[PDB]
């Protein structure tokens, strides 16, 4: 175990073979929602690529979604090697614990909530069941900042395992986990093994 | 740190207990144009309503093309195994499988412009029920949450599924659409973005499977369609406005010929709309 660490990189290209296994992964990609957005997105096929299968033999996978992705979203996550076995939604309050319930901000009805799968591989062992709920209730943060509070889920469900987190920017950098996105600061690496493989892999840089 | 999902791991309060303002009535309270945009809607629903009617059947044995005219939104309940796994409760009805239930020939008795919300439970059925979906020939549109909370009796609840990671709090109801609905064309079919796709109740007492209450409401706010049909209802769901349909009816009023009088000249199958609701509801 180590204190953050992080790559910035394209996550498309990055050998991830090199970062070993890990007991959770967790994603929030720019799905291809068929919208203009105001941010790039990747396609269905960038997606369904993704070497997720190498980063994990056993453990758990959460995925954020939303969109045509709550099924394109089941689709990678079952080629990957993953169950879905939970659904977490996260209930988005204003200042003052309320829903904001107002605005035209889903396509028939209006929404309160962001959906993240959650998927299993293998036989994970060490990890403790039904400590959280499948609620998380908090207001939105700074830029599109997912809530914090899943950090704490996912640490009470895996204890001390090393953690890969893809789609990620500074302020998901956490103790335990190894951060991927491109806009990070640089390359920072700790762990011994991690480091050797990356210069093997990457020479030059 | 006001982290809920600390703060349920330390005093059984799930984070939902801690969201203001979720009652049908105190969410408006302060806001008398959003009220009004409710309330207005509410006495047109009302007004244009069919008296209930209903009608006891099998419906794994039924010809469900005995149900006429075609059906503007279906609300599908069906028994879920799990609803009575997850409380432990023996059933007195059949329980369907989510084979039992694909085999239903919904497309069969839905208009060719509709909708449908399907309780789905908070396991496989997420997964099973969009493929009920695709066969009955909708796609999945909304994903209505119903979001139990604990706030009479902190504590935690096992869930029994194996495959279970968290501790499963809420109920997901499917919404998908049949045909082609645009909501800047169409609004004298839908009137989108009225209400959220989330129900939050407190967890009901020991033994009761119901639904809350308010789907109706947001099915009823969302389309003008009057013709209503909710499969495996109950006699305590009967409702103005809605046919229900269902294996532990009691009794059975249904005749096809008045029921379809109801929607058929000089009567039209939509609500209408006043002007005082079109210069309230949101538009693009
Ligand atoms: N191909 C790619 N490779 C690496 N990062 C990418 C990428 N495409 C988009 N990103 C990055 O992924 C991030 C999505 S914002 C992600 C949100 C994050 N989960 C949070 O809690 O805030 C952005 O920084 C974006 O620039």
């Amino acid at each position: 175990l180590f204190p953050p660490q992080w790559i910035c990189c394209d996550i498309r290209y990055l050998d991830v073979s090199i970062l070993g296994k890990f007991a959770v992964v967790m994603a929030d990609p720019p799905w291809d929602i068929h919208m203009e957005l105001p941010y790039g997105t990747l396609t269905d096929d960038e997606m369904r690529r993704l070497n997720i299968p190498v980063l994990q033999d056993d453990g758990f996978l959460f995925l954020w979604v939303t969109g045509r992705a709550m099924e394109l979203g089941r689709e990678c996550l079952n080629l990957w090697g993953y169950e879905r076995v939970d659904e977490i939604i996260w209930v988005k309050t204003n200042q003052l614990q309320r829903i904001i319930r107002t605005g035209r901000t889903g396509h028939w009805l209006n929404h309160g909530k962001e959906h993240c799968l959650v998927g299993v591989k293998g036989n994970p062992q060490g990890f403790n069941q039904g400590l959280d709920c499948d609620v998380i209730v908090a207001e939105v943060r700074s830029t599109s900042h997912k809530p914090d509070e899943i950090y704490g889920m996912i640490e009470r469900l895996s204890p001390g395992t090393r953690k890969i987190e893809l789609f990620g920017r500074p302020h998901n950098v956490q103790p335990n986990w190894i951060t991927l996105g491109n806009q990070l600061d640089g390359i920072h690496l700790l762990d011994p093994d991690v480091v050797a493989r990356f210069k093997q892999r990457y020479p030059d840089g | 740190h006001n982290d809920y999902c600390q703060h349920f791991v330390d005093t059984g309060h799930r984070p939902q207990n801690f969201i203001r303002d979720v009652g049908l009535a105190d969410r408006f309270e302060e806001y008398p144009k959003l009220r009004e945009l409710i309330r207005l809607k509410d006495e047109l629903i009302a007004k244009s309503n069919t008296p209930p009617m209903y009608l006891q059947a099998d419906i794994e044995a039924f010809d469900i093309r005995e149900l006429t005219p075609k059906f503007d939104v279906i609300l599908l309940e069906p028994p879920l195994e799990e609803y009575y796994r997850e409380t432990g409760i023996t059933a007195n009805e059949k329980c369907w499988t989510w084979d039992d239930i694909m085999k239903l020939e919904i497309d069969e008795i839905a208009a060719p412009r509709s909708f449908i919300f399907l309780w789905c439970g908070s396991g496989e059925g997420l997964d099973l029920g969009r493929v009920c979906l695709r066969k009955w020939g909708y796609r999945r549109c909304e994903d209505i949450c119903w979001i139990k909370t604990n706030k009479n009796n902190p504590g935690k609840t096992k869930t029994l599924d194996p495959k279970a990671v968290f501790q499963r709090t809420k109920e997901h109801c499917l919404m998908g659409i049949k045909g082609t609905v645009k909501r800047s064309t169409d609004g004298d079919f839908i009137h989108a973005n009225v209400d959220i796709d989330l129900i939050i109740t407190e967890e009901p007492e020991i033994g009761n499977i119901e639904k809350p209450v308010e789907i109706f409401h947001i099915i009823e706010h969302f389309c003008l369609g009057r013709r209503r049909l909710h499969l495996f209802g109950r006699d305590s769901t009967i409702r103005p406005g809605w046919l229900t349909v269902g294996p532990t009816l009691t009794n059975s009023n249904y005749n096809a010929e008045t029921y379809a009088s109801y929607f058929s000249a000089p009567n039209s199958y939509l609500t209408g709309c006043t002007e005082e609701i079109e210069r309230l509801r949101p538009k693009s």
